[PDB]
RNA sequence: AAGCGAAUGAUUAGAGGUUCCGGGGUCACCUUGACCUAUUCUCAAACUUUAAAUAUGUAAGAAGUCCUUGUUAC
RNA sequence: GAAAUCUCCAGUAGAACAAAAGGGUAAAAGCCCCCUUGAUUUUGAUUUUCAGUGUGAAUACAAACCAUGAAAGUGUGGCC
RNA sequence: GGUUGCGGCCAUAUCUACCAGAAAGCACCGUUUCCCGUCCGAUCAACUGUAGUUAAGCUGGUAAGAGCCUGACCGAGUAGUGUAGUGGGUGACCAUACGCGAAACUCAGGUGCUGCAAUCU
């Protein structure tokens, strides 16, 4: 018949990585992990103990609970009109810490330092970030640099 | 013997400390992970280890990019301390053990209290919490690759610590004079393994029974003109020494690591470059096919 | 049973389903030899290589390969002699149709369920080909050229679809072509293997490349 | 040359096989207890054949491991029957060697009753010193090429000592 | 393979010893039996056997054992002259060779040619 | 998608090399029965180094940032 | 004797892990050896199936008491 | 700059051959009273750093080295793919427009990097 065990279809998904397989490198378990923090949840095969379900790998969510092996995280997930939150038993062995909120915190901290010299001297320090603008104006020159003419090239089998 | 490309291709080297086998990689993950409710207090590993002709006992607290230590304290310092002749016996496990005891204590504001066991009868007597003050050092002993074996110089150290005051989780199953009848470790036997007895007891029923083995060995003694009951009194006297001042000093040393650096360049072999290695593949072309 | 005619397996509808441990029952393919003339002549003997590609993307049932090799042969063949040639059947029949086994005899109706649980037993075997993959390599001295062209015209013909025979630049069967391969070949760089030839690196142990390629280092010192 | 690259006596292995089990087995173990003073082992059969009586786990062979001066010295006193000679084969691509011979009980002292007639088996192990390095548990590496054991020293080895002379036949 | 544990010797006569007497000096130390074969005399009968012996030890260097000579005299005794040699003995079929040697000396030359195949009964 | 001169599974063609664990032809006698190595062709839904596109998680603050020092049986 | 047992070398796992397949495992999750019963008690929370119901299975814990280990630690049944 | 103890990233570190190693250190190495363990002081354990020693191990170097790691306007804007068309094509599929964009291949490099502590001509 169908089967939806407890982990299926995970074929490659708890794949330890090539030349990556064997012990777990030993910064995992050093990593720091303090309630607020934002994971990514990334289940390492090789440890069986408290791995996550195979709908959560690559889900981040921000940790709650913070216990001797494992942490609490939260994730919202997708039932039916609405988001569930889902508190995960994790051992440290399946996460990481995710590197999109370090960059918006050393921003911050960048935002901060840049707002205080505008204390200073040099008002309206334009905090917000810019996309990328349209490109302005320039000379192209051509000291040595002809623009030198193509044509297309014609068919051939080349077999 | 000639790999094929695939073996190398695919091959997974393990962890370098493990390739050159110094490292137990099992048994670290245990000992540097941390009960995460106790997020930033590193876990202090008392590492023991023994080479050729020493001993070497640390205090090391496993960080993210690396391991700091606290105080090493090893065994080619006893000199300064009075132990002179024998510098890897069971009994200078035991003074070693003690000095890295006291050196982190008094290194860490706790050398007024803590005083581990000053008459040392060799009793398992774990150094208890005094009421209404900080809690005694704990610190987890991590053999490493050695093996645990009754009687061995790793838990000599680690008597050594304890009784140091240094208060490290263990048990009396491991301490030499061990009875498989009765669960107690020998006062009188284990404590003869603290003054060196087993040394000085082998020394002396040699010179009773020869004179070669007894003079080809312990030549050290010989000098000194030591009696094998007079290491207990140089022991002693070094264990109070250790107890006087575990402070510390590096030695004076000579040709500051400047020259050190200097001389060592020299005759370390260099690299070459890509152009010398183009450049010498045209001497092996050339002598493997000039006229050839 | 009697062999359901092309039309019906030309597309490559289905995933490839191969000879493996879960394709356990299945007949073996019609098409055995895949190198035949003049098979063991070296590299420069048949300088020019000539290609019948497919233009489309169908299957080229196993035994039409078959069919359309002996008609290659037996025209070549009798056109220059045996061994005036070399013909590789470059694509191999991996992929395993599958049949649906039906009675049709009187009120067959009752005996049989028509669909259901109509999971089909292997019926053959096919060749999956792309737009622009070779399915026939010839190659053979230039002077041939009219003759395995003409030969390569006849074995069109057994298959579907539309193909091509397109005369490579390449030396033969190697990878490299015409006039610069004349530069290797010159330089020294190329020793035969029986049927193909082996080529020098400039990466490599220069002993090894001193045991196998001599000529080309007292070529440059000369 | 370099002093501890001469090779030296490591290990010598003696086996013998007894296809059954029982009273067979105390003979063919008191004989090598007799013989080289230590207690042997019976090695268990990893397979079953049924080509041999033979079942699982049933101590179908009795073997011991001598090394040291004795080990030198029972082989002294084992080429004795070997002549100080020996033949070509034998000969391991990793430098060891070994015999087989069919009598040892009265050979090695008088017969006592009970105890039989068993063929035995020598199987010499020879390296340099220095072979701690891939036996030591911490650090284990391996040995260099030049460290090795080959045919060619290992004959050679076995000229200068016994006066032994290789490729008898 | 010569030198064991103790060099055997044949009713007094040492190994080495035993490698160098000639056929008359054995009748001193040789059992009645074949010493009344030679008493009653041995005229020439073996003399053609033991010439060709000769030729072929000497014709056959170190590293390799001397050509397997052949006869069928089962009557004739292992003579030191014939040491260190192998011949075959003519049975009726397949001549069986034997290597001499000083622990074979004195004896027939028929205990070795087993003329009748040994009889085997059972499932085989 | 791509890859098999990369793992497992298949696969066509050859080229070069064996213990007395087979010369089957004169005793070690060229001796056709091997596997191993460097190549060559074509593959794979239940193979894969690598690996898109689309789709997908989170973040883009005032419930935040920084500083000072109070509670706790943790 | 191809295959009885011994010895050595190469051995990225091509073995084994009760049982289907897959994933995972090298001083081990494999083979051997020692001790043991945590395959225990109280409940609660959480994940999968999902109505965020139950059953089943599982993860993390806490209060306990034990087991092992020199210890760290591991263990609330079977590597998943 | 070398060594050791503990390491972080885990082949740029691996692998196969050859060469080199001052001082120190490492190791090999020497011996079995006690502890301990094994068929076997080979492993382990103890003890001497004493008899020696670079032969190892280890470290570094060498290889038009395999491998591994980077890049490349080398392949290739290729294959593939998102969107659209009253686009072509009998169909199979293909081209086009707006986007994204590989892998193999080839070439050019490189062969560990550091952290704490002690030590060394």
């Amino acid at each position: 018949g169908k089967s939806h065990g407890y982990r299926s279809r995970t074929r490659y998904m708890f794949q330890r990585d090539f030349r990556k397989h064997g012990a777990v490198h030993l910064s995992t378990y050093l990593k720091v992990y303090k309630v607020g923090d934002i994971v990514d949840i990334k289940a390492n095969g090789s440890i069986q103990k408290g791995m996550p379900h195979k709908f959560y790998q690559g889900k981040t969510g921000v940790v709650y609970n913070v216990t001797k092996s494992s942490v609490g995280v939260i994730i919202n997930k997708m039932v039916g009109n609405r988001y569930l939150e889902k508190r995960l038993n994790l051992r440290v062995e399946h996460i990481k810490h995710s590197k999109c909120r370090q960059e918006f915190l050393e921003r911050v901290k960048a935002n901060a330092a840049k707002r205080a010299e505008a204390k200073a001297q040099g008002v309206a320090v334009q905090l917000k970030r810019q996309p990328a603008q349209p490109r302005e104006s320039r000379i192209v020159s051509t000291e040595g640099n002809v623009p030198q003419t193509l044509a297309p090239v014609p068919y051939e089998t080349f077999i | 013997d000639a790999k094929s490309s695939a073996y190398s291709s695919r091959f997974q080297t393990p962890f370098r400390r493990r390739r050159e086998g110094k490292t137990d990689y099992y048994q670290r993950k245990r000992l540097v992970t941390q009960h995460k409710a106790k997020y930033n207090t590193p876990k202090y590993r008392l590492v023991v280890r023994f080479t050729n002709k020493d001993i070497i006992c640390q205090i090391i607290s496993s960080t993210i990019t690396g391991d700091v230590v606290l105080a090493a304290a090893y065994s080619h310092e006893l000199p300064r301390y009075g132990i002179t002749h024998g510098l890897t016996n069971w009994a200078a496990a035991y003074a070693t053990g003690l000095l890295i005891a006291r050196r982190t204590l008094q290194k860490l504001g706790l050398d007024e209290t803590y005083k581990g066991v000053e008459e040392v009868e060799g009793e398992y007597e774990l150094t208890e919490a005094v009421e209404d003050g900080p809690r005694p050092f704990k610190v987890f002993l991590d053999i490493g690759l050695q093996r645990t074996t009754t009687g061995a110089r790793v838990f000599g150290a680690l008597k050594g610590a304890s009784d140091g005051g240094l208060y490290v989780p263990h048990s009396e199953n491991r301490f030499p004079g061990w009875d498989f009848e009765t669960e107690e470790i020998d006062p009188e036997l284990l404590r003869s393994y603290i003054f060196g007895g087993h040394v000085s007891q082998y020394m002396e029923e040699l010179a009773d029974d020869d004179e070669e083995r007894f003079s080809e060995l312990f030549k050290g003694y010989l000098a000194d003109d030591i009696d094998a009951d007079s290491l207990e009194d140089i022991y002693t006297s070094a264990h109070e020494a250790i107890r006087a001042d575990p402070a510390f000093k590096p030695t004076e040393k000579k040709f500051t690591k400047e020259q050190y650096a200097a001389e060592s360049k020299k005759y370390r072999q260099t690299k070459l470059s890509k152009e010398e290695r183009a450049a010498r593949v045209a001497a092996k072309i050339a002598a493997l096919a000039g006229q050839q | 049973m009697a062999r359901r005619p092309a039309r019906c397996y030309r597309y490559q509808k289905n995933k490839p389903y191969p000879k493996s441990r879960y394709n356990r029952a299945v007949p073996d393919s019609k098409i055995r030899i895949y190198d035949l003339g003049k098979k063991k002549a070296t590299v420069d003997e048949f300088p020019l290589c000539v290609h019948l590609v497919s233009n489309e993307l169908e299957q080229l049932s196993s035994e039409a390969l078959e069919a359309a090799r002996i008609c290659a042969n037996k025209y070549i063949t009798k056109t220059v002699g045996r061994d005036a040639f070399h013909l590789r059947v470059r694509v191999h029949p991996f992929h395993v149709l599958r049949i649906n086994k039906m009675l049709s005899c009187a009120g067959a109706d009752r005996l049989q369920q028509g669909m259901r649980g109509a999971w089909g037993k292997p019926h053959g075997l096919a060749a999956r080909v792309d737009i622009g993959q070779i399915i026939f390599s010839v190659r053979c001295k230039d002077v041939n050229k009219p003759v395995v062209i003409e030969g390569l015209r006849r074995a069109r013909y057994k298959f579907p679809g539309q193909q091509k025979i397109i005369l490579s630049k390449k030396w033969g069967f190697t990878n490299l072509d015409r006039p610069e391969y004349i530069k290797k070949r010159d330089a020294g760089e190329i020793k035969d293997d029986g049927a193909f030839v082996k080529f020098l690196s400039k990466k490599g142990s220069l002993e090894k490349n001193y045991n196998e390629f001599p000529e080309y280092f007292q070529n440059l010192s000369a | 040359q370099n002093p501890m690259r001469d090779l030296k006596i490591e290990k010598l292995v003696l086996n013998i096989s007894v296809g059954e089990s029982g009273d067979r087995l105390t003979r063919a173990s008191k004989v090598l207890e007799q013989l080289s003073g230590q207690t042997p082992v019976q090695s268990k059969a990893r397979y079953t054949v049924r080509t041999f009586g033979i079942r699982r786990n049933e101590k179908i062979a009795v073997h011991v491991t001598v090394r040291g001066p004795k080990a030198e010295e029972i082989l002294e006193r084992g080429l004795k029957v070997k002549e100080y000679q020996l033949r070509d084969r034998n000969f391991s691509a990793t430098g060891n060697f070994g015999f087989g011979i069919d009598e040892h009980i009265d050979l090695g002292i008088k017969y006592d009753p009970s105890i039989g007639i068993f063929g035995m088996d020598f199987y010499v192990v020879m390296n340099r010193p220095g072979a701690r390095v891939t036996r030591r548990k911490r650090c284990k590496g391996t040995v260099g090429n030049s460290h090795k054991t080959t045919k060619e020293d290992t004959v050679s080895w076995f000229k200068q000592k016994y006066d032994a002379d290789v490729l008898d036949k | 393979k010569k030198r064991v544990f103790k060099t055997h010797s044949y009713r007094g006569v040492d190994l080495e010893k035993l490698l160098e007497m000639s056929t008359e000096d054995f009748v001193k130390l040789a059992p009645a039996r074949v010493r009344r074969r030679f008493a009653r005399g041995m005229t020439s009968k073996p003399a053609g056997f033991m010439k060709k012996l000769r030729a072929a030890k000497l014709a056959a260097p170190e590293n390799e054992k001397p050509a397997p000579v052949r006869t069928h005299m089962r009557n004739m005794i292992i003579v030191p002259e014939m040491i260190g040699s192998v011949v075959g003995i003519y049975n009726g079929k397949a001549f069986n060779q034997v290597e001499i040697r000083p622990e074979m000396l004195g004896h027939y030359l028929g205990e070795f040619s087993i003329t009748y195949t040994p009889v085997r009964h059972g499932r085989a």
